[PDB]
């Protein structure tokens, strides 16, 4: 009830910018790999 | 060569006959009702005077319809008597006569189907060639599209199968005369020019009229040094053309820039296409695109002109081709831009290096476009 | 007979709608929002075979936890007709079954019911469905959800027009439309400012519809379906305000980037449009679509007004502008048609300026039938105001003169279009090379 | 331009390609 | 017939001369390689099918 | 009379048909906009005999003095040089010297008796300066975009 | 797929059969009406 809606949409931005970063991330070591 | 079934000749006087300043000839109407009557073609006979609201002569049709109940029972049963001991050969034989004489009655539907029926039973290359030949003669006396090009794409396969080129040269001449028909001059001419030398499909038009076609075609479709390097050289189109003095010398004016006289000629030809089966459709848009052609080829080498001096040359009016010019420059075609206070009609002929880079630009956008369709669509 | 046809029918489709749920479950545990597009392609071909047995089959299987959605799904469904043979669809096993269900499977299995609520004539209980999803949806928060919560609004758009509310539910779409814009979705801000520029129109409100044009951006990552109906809203109007060249520019960017199959109506709606607003603009549209299959017989009113605006003659355009006027009422366009009617003459200068490189105003005058060359002259001037014509009059001789052609290559044009393409190549591969992903090690 | 467009496409190409190698794996795995 | 380079003027009576290059030959194979990438999209889509 | 077009036309949709080509009332503003959409000016100077409400009377005024701007507008993008039969005769001035404070308020050099300037020359832009630093960020952008691990 | 159900085609309540159906190229120039092309080099000749 105090300020969660805040840090719920603010976890919510970070969460989506660590999600598409990771998917980059795994794309580029799969490059470096091979 | 092959039987002139169905006389083709019938096909042009009916057209005759349907126009309203023709209907009336009592010499042409005379010559079809001689062509009916040794014929006997009582469907045929129906047909007309259903269209024609012609007065059936019911003396002469009584006879009519006799003589074909007997020779077509008289054909049934020489194929019972053939079925019914003979094998092969003398059964299609019959069955051949059967459908050759459907279709020279003018019945359509009967000598369709006789023709199949026997397609069906011939395995014979050349035998199943004249067939097709013959279905797309049939084809044509009717106008049946479909049909025609149903035949032509069978005719092409088993050609391909392998076959005699007297044959291939054969279809050749009848995918012209379609492609004449469908206002696809381009190959008309092509295919026109590279079989003037074998034209063996007689059952078609006489020799003179096929070379009126090939030249008529050419002029509208090939350019002046291919015109020059296949039409006026030639040795048949000049060998033929000695008993022709109309034809070349429509050719030989535009070739030569005796531009009077060959819109002289172009008058007659207007009416020659007009009366004509196979050209009437594209009667006013031939015609039309030969009056662009010699316009753009008495500007090709002058910087400036007199409008006098164009009437001069043409042999016409100022207001006329005033007129003629401003229509065409209207629909996007000719280069030039007149100017009425002087009369000049100074050449505006696009650049080279300009013209290649729109013409960069408006395919690679249509490139674009699609790649930028193609990228996305994978995901969504 | 086909009795049994049908069941094996209803049966696969069974299957499919548990490959759908599977899909979104995948994409909802995989932390790939876009996995969930593949679910949301194949609704079309669903909705136009589904049935009542198999609706009934899966709410009964789906929906294990026997909640209040149960109790408000099945009512409307109808029973099956005294079954016998019921293989009792079981798609959630064990745990599955117990455990509630994912809110974007649920979601999903509303759009079903409420698709088939919408293909019967049923409105009212489809339209009451369509609230309750409405508030479930608004109630929570969360990524596929919103996915799915695209073509919901969609839906819910579509319910409420063929009920003839579209206004009471502009404040929603307004409201849901702003919290998209503050969470960062993009095909939802797209799909909820095409509904909202479609509800605007529908009541032929243009200066709103404009202002909100004016100060909304659209999200440069949609669909293409969306891209066409941002941008045939934004053409039709501008078309209905003064601005013809946009408008026919942003109309032709939408036919070039519809779905090339479907769409017939689509298609017909933006050719007839581009047709008007061409014609409005002096130029003479192309004959090729005219005799296009799909666009033949739909057109034939402009055919036939195209042939009258050529060949000027106001007793033709009168007569065909009559007999097919309820025919240009019902388009949604007379108005524009009507604008045309008072320039006729465009067509005609234009004509002469293209053809002429300088012609006497008398001249003019006599090849327009018009009266007195002062109202020639007028006509020329106020043209070559608007921009349609570039000259110059010089009346002190009495002839209107064409500016010569300039040369486009020498200037810088050639490379600043070429560079925007080139810019467009490299991020096309850019893009292309991201998308890869190599998950051997999933 | 001519360049990049080639460019383009021949990553376009190799996207799909690899878009069709992961669903001809899934789809033998599944 | 192209037998040399230049064109009339009528009624100057004058006969201007000059020297053009029709083509450049760097254009027409751009336009070229367009065209067979257009026709190697069409490959592609035709083979994007699968993908659904 | 205000030089609104655009907000003529989206009030114009606003209404039903039947009463636009019925309504004598409102007939006049649909039609006066078309005289003027065709160039006729004439008429439309002309068509203030016919009236449908004596109200309007006060708009008209401002009606005629928005399209003299606006033909002034005309004749200034469009022409060479002045000419048009003499100014007044196409600015439908009763009294010769009324075009003399009009063309105060306009930017006209004022030359011979009706034989007015209007600068249709536009300076003709052709001074070019190869805009280089541009380019040359252009380039080496293509160049980044070009070598960069994406 | 997103076919625009949405928006609807047009009706076949008429559907009036094709009236020739040609379909070699259409063209804009064909539905003018000229005079027999001979007709006015005729009468271009009388007229001089």
């Amino acid at each position: 009830s105090g300020l969660r809606q805040y840090y719920l949409s603010k976890i919510e931005e970070l969460q989506l910018i660590v999600n598409d970063k990771s998917q980059n991330l795994r794309r580029l070591q799969a490059q470096r790999n091979e | 060569g092959l039987p002139k079934n169905p006389d083709l000749r019938i096909a042009q006087l009916r057209f005759l006959l349907s126009l309203p300043e023709h209907r009336g000839d009592a010499a042409v109407r005379d010559e079809l009702m001689a062509a009916v009557r040794d014929n006997n073609m009582a469907p045929y006979y129906e047909a007309l005077c259903k269209s024609l609201d012609w007065q059936i002569d019911v003396d002469l049709l009584n006879k009519m319809k006799k003589a074909n109940e007997d020779e077509l029972k008289r054909l049934d049963e020489e194929l019972e008597d053939a079925e019914k001991n003979l094998g092969e050969s003398e059964i299609r034989d019959a069955m051949m006569a059967k459908a050759e004489y459907l279709c020279r009655i003018g019945d359509k539907e009967g000598a369709l189907t006789a023709f199949r029926k026997t397609y069906d039973k011939t395995v014979a290359l050349g035998h199943r060639l004249d067939i097709v030949f013959y279905l797309l003669r049939i084809g044509l006396f009717y106008m049946d599209n479909d049909l025609i090009t149903r035949n032509t794409e069978k005719a092409k396969s088993l050609i391909e199968e392998g076959g005699d080129w007297d044959r291939r040269n054969r279809l050749k001449v009848y995918q012209g005369l379609y492609c004449v028909a469908i206002r696809d001059f381009k190959q008309a001419a092509e295919l026109f020019l590279d079989t003037v030398s074998t034209f063996t499909s007689y059952e078609l038009m006489d020799y003179k009229t096929f070379v009126t076609y090939t030249v008529y075609v050419s002029m509208i479709a090939l350019e002046r040094p291919d015109l020059r390097e296949k039409v006026i050289k030639g040795a048949e189109i000049l060998e033929v053309l000695h008993s022709l003095p109309a034809v070349r010398q429509y050719l030989f004016s535009l070739y030569e820039c005796r531009y009077s006289v060959f819109f002289q000629s172009l008058a007659v030809v207007e009416q020659e296409m007009k009366k004509d089966w196979l050209f009437a459709p594209h009667y006013r848009y031939y015609v039309r695109e030969m009056r662009i052609h010699a316009y753009s080829q008495l500007l090709e080498s002058y910087r400036s002109l007199t409008l006098g001096y164009m009437a001069e040359a043409f042999g016409v009016g100022v207001e006329f081709i005033d007129q003629e010019l401003s229509r065409f420059i209207a629909a996007g075609r000719l280069h030039c831009k007149i100017d009425k206070v002087n009369e000049i009609v100074e050449t505006n002929r696009p650049d080279s290096k300009n013209w290649q880079y729109q013409e960069t630009i408006k395919k690679g956008d249509l490139l674009l476009n699609r790649v930028q369709k193609l990228s996305r669509v994978i995901n969504m | 007979a086909a009795e049994h046809s049908q069941r094996e029918l209803d049966t696969v489709t069974l299957e499919d709608i548990k490959e759908h749920v599977k899909q979104l479950e995948k994409a909802v545990s995989g932390k790939e929002p876009r996995f969930v597009l593949r679910a949301l392609r194949m609704l079309p071909s669903t909705s136009r075979r589904l049935n009542h047995y198999v609706l009934y089959k899966a709410v009964q299987g789906f929906f294990t936890s026997n909640n209040a959605t149960r109790d408000f799904l099945l009512p409307f469904l109808e029973e099956p007709m005294d079954t016998e043979a019921d293989l009792q669809f079981r798609p959630r096993t064990g745990k599955a079954a117990s455990t509630p269900l994912l809110p974007e499977v649920e979601a999903y299995l509303q759009l079903l019911v409420v698709i088939f609520m919408m293909n019967s004539k049923r409105y009212k209980e489809a339209q009451k469905i369509s609230d309750d999803l409405m508030q479930k949806i608004s109630t929570q928060n969360r990524r596929a959800l919103d996915l799915v919560a695209a073509k919901c609004y969609y839906y819910h758009a579509r319910v409420y027009e063929f009920l003839d509310k579209l206004d009471v539910v502009r404040s929603f779409l307004h409201a849901r439309l702003r919290t998209a814009t503050l969470r960062h979705d993009a095909d939802g801000q797209a799909t909820l400012l095409n509904l909202l520029l479609r509800n605007y129109l529908h009541y032929s409100l243009y200066d709103q519809a404009e202002k909100l044009v004016s100060k909304s951006v659209f999200p440069e990552q949609a669909n293409n379906n969306e891209w066409a109906r941002y941008l045939y809203y934004t053409g039709r109007i501008k078309a209905i305000q003064l601005e013809y060249s946009e408008a026919r520019r942003t109309m032709t960017n939408a036919l070039r980037k519809a779905p090339q199959h479907t769409a017939v109506g689509f298609k017909q709606t933006v050719h007839k449009l581009l047709i008007v607003v061409e014609l409005l603009l002096g130029e003479i549209p192309d004959r090729l679509q005219f005799r296009q299959p799909s666009l033949k017989r739909s057109l034939m009113p402009y055919f036939l007004l195209t042939q009258a605006v050529r060949t000027g003659n106001l007793a033709k355009f009168n007569q065909v502008l009559d007999q097919f006027g309820e025919k240009f009422q019902a388009d949604g366009t007379y108005t524009l048609i009507i604008r045309l009617r008072h320039n006729v003459i465009k067509t005609g200068v234009r004509m002469i300026s293209l053809s002429y490189s300088r012609i006497s105003l008398a001249d003019i005058a006599q090849k327009l039938q018009l009266d007195s060359p002062e109202d020639a002259e007028f006509i020329v001037a106020k043209a070559i105001r608007d921009g349609v014509i570039e000259a110059s009059i010089n009346h002190e001789k009495g002839y209107v003169q064409s500016k010569e052609m300039i040369d486009i290559y020498s200037t810088r044009e050639p490379q600043l279009a070429f560079h925007q393409r080139i810019s467009f190549c490299l991020d096309i591969h850019n893009m292309s090379v991201k998308a890869m992903r190599f998950p051997p090690k999933s | 331009y001519l360049a990049s467009l080639i460019r383009s496409v021949v990553a376009l190409h190799n996207l799909i390609n690899n878009k069709i190698a992961n669903r001809d794996a899934e789809k033998k795995e599944g | 017939d192209k037998k040399f380079h230049g064109i009339l003027d009528q009624g100057e009576g004058v006969l201007i001369i000059f020297d053009e290059p029709p083509v450049d030959k760097t254009y027409e194979a751009a336009l070229e390689t367009i065209q067979n990438m257009s026709k190697v999209v069409d490959s592609l889509y035709n083979k994007a099918k699968k993908l659904t | 009379s205000q030089n609104r077009v655009a907000e003529f036309h989206t009030e114009l949709e606003r209404l039903p048909a039947k009463d636009i080509q019925t309504n004598v009332y409102i007939k006049h503003p649909v039609s006066l906009e078309q005289y003027l959409m065709e160039g006729s000016y004439n008429k439309v100077f002309l068509a203030k005999g016919n009236i449908p409400a004596e109200s309007y009377t006060f708009f008209i005024d401002i009606l005629l003095d928005t399209i003299r701007d606006e033909i002034a507008g005309c004749i200034e993008k469009a022409y060479e040089k002045i000419l048009f039969t003499e100014a007044t005769r196409i600015l439908f001035f009763n009294t010769p010297k009324k075009m003399t404070d009009y063309a105060k308020k306009r930017g006209w050099v004022l030359g011979p008796n009706n034989y007015y300037s209007f600068a249709s020359q536009q300076q003709k832009p052709e001074d070019t300066t190869i805009p280089s630093t541009e380019l040359a960020k252009q380039v080496i952008e293509y160049a980044r975009q070009l070598e960069m691990i994406v | 797929d997103d076919e625009f159900e949405e928006f609807p085609a047009e009706d076949w309540a008429g559907l009036d059969e094709d009236e020739d159906a040609h379909v070699w190229e259409d063209n804009w120039d064909d539905d003018n009406v000229e005079d027999d092309f001979s007709n006015q080099l005729r009468a271009e000749l009388e007229k001089h």
